[PDB]
């Protein structure tokens, strides 16, 4: 139950990086029109039978169902690791978009208080 | 029969292991990067912001 | 402390000073026409006094000075922020009268949504259903919030979170004994969640949500459904979920209730069971 | 262990969630001061 | 290397322009400040860049300028982290308050959480780590972040009943673990924080945990199957006839199942040594 | 195929076009112009050429007044150069890390840092250069307080150290690291291992010494004795005692079939038990 919601909530967090980088873009772009304008406006088994009995059946039926449920969770591992590196990558993309940006304004600032005076 | 099912599940349980092991230290990169990027993008709007209130006084005050 | 009565002591002086400063702002402004400075000033003053009295743990007296902040900046044909001030007091509301922050909160999603700006105002709405949900149980007016958000979320075309607020429509109505709209959501959710790479492991989960609401209508239509997804999903046969219904199904079959309650209590023992399947399996329990 | 990855990620989660309104915040003042400056520039020219 | 001696001498040629340059009476000044003490860090020269960080942000706060005062303040207050644990803590406590005075609380909570790690790290006092500890956690409870106000309270009541009275590790085990039962994700975890509390009242006497656990478990119905429950019952079993022999043994049988934390050995050597 | 010669042919054209403008206020224009010529120039692939181009449109853009378009163009011009003459790359990226420290971006820098140290230690076969910039980027990360980039640039020093025979140097690195690694909540998981490596480490400059140095893990970090790692390491101490080739095979055999063993670890264990 942990890993699957994990694996939901991994997908969301995605889903949100992905919205998060459109806005980063469409900031960049209007930012820079507007600069650009105001400039331009100048198995058988698991357990020996040494006993048999009951108690061996069960125990044996236990090992075989837990070797069942660990196979899946491999599976499930693998997936939700291909979701974290993607994330990764995406997320070092937008912080370069925004620290230039954020520059850009500043000398925008600037450039609007020197040609004053 | 015993050696090949009894370390086929040991196997796996040390893949499962590593996985874990890669992707922990992974998500915690990624948590101390979006760390960084929070107060950087706070930061860029407070000044965006008092830089064109400061255009919006000025423009006013000359016009 | 000191910091309870100096803190109360400073905030009221101040707020004190911030009223002469209005009522002088009108005479000010009659006798020089200053324009806004003053009033630009008094609203600096009150959103200080109110983050002052949020700092002192009293969030009437920050409420309070963060709706008259609201109403003066408002005055001032300054609508943007005023919804930010109003959504201020309703969280000091919610955090010190919650009655005031439902209208609060509305009033801002009404200023968000004027503009066309439905991502707020979808949010907006979910945090007043979670507020009517934690204190009252008048779940109608949730489920009508939660059905708006869900509406504007859709409209965004931001899928997988308007799949979990028609999640908790269903599992509400389910609640209130009306079974077609959550075997509905359900089947749809789990259709749609079929397909997706990472959420396909989570999908057989909702069909047995539905099959259980399907199971109060009639026996025979609960047998009937099972059929038509285990032919769609074939890797459903293989949850616990299936041979839980099948075993259930024989032992109601015959009137046996103890067979179906030792089925019961065994599966709880290997995992704990939640209180909506408690419930919802002591309702079917009772035929 | 898969216990404590569960809370990384509901954290990392959350914190995206704020970051996300700050983006919208900025990027809805920013259409307003072009549509202010375009205002300007168009009348005053 | 040439590093040392460059750099140490383009840094005192900077100060001695910015010095020079306000000796004249700006903003100037303020930057050749800050690059002075960015060639001083780039130096290895750890101490005295703070001094120079200090003197800058007090230089542009003489502007009313307070966003980038509060940044350099923390910069300098980290830089002397490791040089001067002490200096550290009153900087960060000036940014601490230009923040909360302007509102973003969440920055002060952060803040006060790091003054807190390296008064517990660094120096050695438990009492300033608890009261920053729990501002932090009230300021973050305040601003609705319950995971991690969770966390500073559990460590608050950790180190409370590594010292302090019971009573307050009582108070937060309880109030955590009830909180946590309702989540969905987070409810198989409650079990352990109603055990540590359980634990607190034997501390006190026997009566006061007996019943504490018969409470949990009627408020718990898992908390009967849980193997907390039976050892519980058993140490207590054991303790009220006076064999220590019985309480070794089942303490040992359970550290062979599981390893202990070294705090629950703690506890348990406090109770066994009492037990006469 | 016509592509390459399709590109390579508007490429050319678009840069003769950009000199000839820019040989007619006319910096900023020169200095876009030849930025998209070598935008088209990349697009042709021609590599060699196109960063050519690339550096000279950058030093143009150094003539013009702007710091931080020059470092995005001297540090595209690397990449660029990335698959060419390593040396000119090289040249270009300090001279970009050079401007990124004096501007106080240490992270930019310690990222190029550890950019070039690659570039450095997979191209050419000189492996001391590459520890100095390894060195000076987990430096830099430490001094900025990131953990987990100095960790892993220790943790590459040190191994290439231990693969350079001085022990010294690899066994503190990894006793640091596996020491705070336990420290930490987190990734104490991962310490065992780091104590197993120290071990087989010490075990290059003797035996006997070996006894001491795994008690001490042993009483530091007491899980480390159900770790498989630690009984391996008994177990093969106990066997080379005895100068029998059959035993430690045998043991390592068994470990192997559980877990491929790495190349590092495969060629220490090698030197270790064949002498």
């Amino acid at each position: 139950d942990a890993g699957i919601r994990t694996l939901v909530m991994l997908d969301e967090q995605g889903e949100q990086l992905e919205r998060i980088e459109e806005g980063m873009d469409q900031i960049n772009k209007d930012m820079k029109e507007a600069e650009k304008n105001l400039t331009d406006l100048g198995s058988g088994g698991f357990i020996r039978r040494v006993t048999n009995d009951a108690r061996e059946n069960e125990m044996d039926e236990n090992l075989e169902q837990v070797s069942g449920i660990i196979g899946n969770l491999r599976h499930m591992a693998l997936d939700m690791g291909n979701e974290i590196d993607t994330q990764n990558r995406q997320i070092d993309r937008i912080m370069e978009k925004a620290d230039s940006n954020k520059t850009r304004i500043d000398e925008a600032n600037q450039r609007a208080t020197k040609m004053l005076g | 029969t015993r050696h090949s099912e009894i370390i086929k599940l040991e196997n796996s349980i040390r893949e499962l292991h590593d996985m874990f092991m890669d992707m922990a230290m992974l998500v915690e990169s990624q948590g101390e990067m979006i760390d960084r990027i929070e107060y950087n993008v706070e930061h860029a709007v407070d000044y965006v912001e008092r830089a064109v209130s400061d255009t919006k006084k000025a423009v006013k005050y000359q016009s | 402390g000191m910091d309870t009565s100096g803190k109360q002591a400073e905030a009221m002086a101040l707020l004190a000073e911030a009223e002469r400063k209005v009522k002088n702002s009108q005479s000010f402004f009659s006798g020089l026409f200053g324009g806004s400075s003053k009033i630009e000033e008094a609203c600096e003053i009150y959103a200080r006094a109110a983050n002052m009295f949020k700092m002192a743990k009293n969030w009437s007296a920050a409420g309070n000075a963060f709706c008259q902040a609201a109403q003066l900046h408002l005055q001032l044909q300054s609508k943007h922020d005023a919804a930010t001030c109003f959504v201020d007091a309703g969280n000091a509301f919610k955090k010190a009268d919650p009655q005031e922050a439902i209208n609060c909160l509305m009033r801002a999603i009404e200023i968000y949504t004027d503009m066309g700006r439905f991502t707020i105002a979808a949010k907006h709405h979910i945090s007043i259903a979670e507020i009517y949900e934690t204190e009252l149980v008048d779940v109608e007016k949730a489920i009508a919030h939660y059905e708006q958000s869900a509406d504007y979320y859709k409209g965004e075309e931001s899928n997988s979170s308007a799949n979990k607020c028609l999640l908790k429509v269903a599992g509400y109505a389910a609640q209130l004994e009306q079974y077609q709209k959550a075997i509905d959501i359900y089947e749809q959710v789990g259709t749609s969640a079929m397909d997706s790479p990472l959420l396909k492991y989570s999908a057989k989960d909702y069909f047995f949500k539905a099959a259980l609401c399907h199971f109060c209508i009639d026996m025979l239509n609960a047998k009937l459904a099972v059929q038509k997804y285990e032919e769609l999903f074939p890797a459903f046969s293989d949850s616990r979920e299936c041979k839980l219904m099948k075993k259930l199904l024989e032992a109601h079959e015959e009137q046996n209730v103890d067979s179906y309650t030792e089925s019961v209590k065994e599966y709880d023992s290997i995992s704990r069971l939640d209180q909506w399947l408690t419930t919802m399996l002591l309702r079917i329990k009772k035929t």
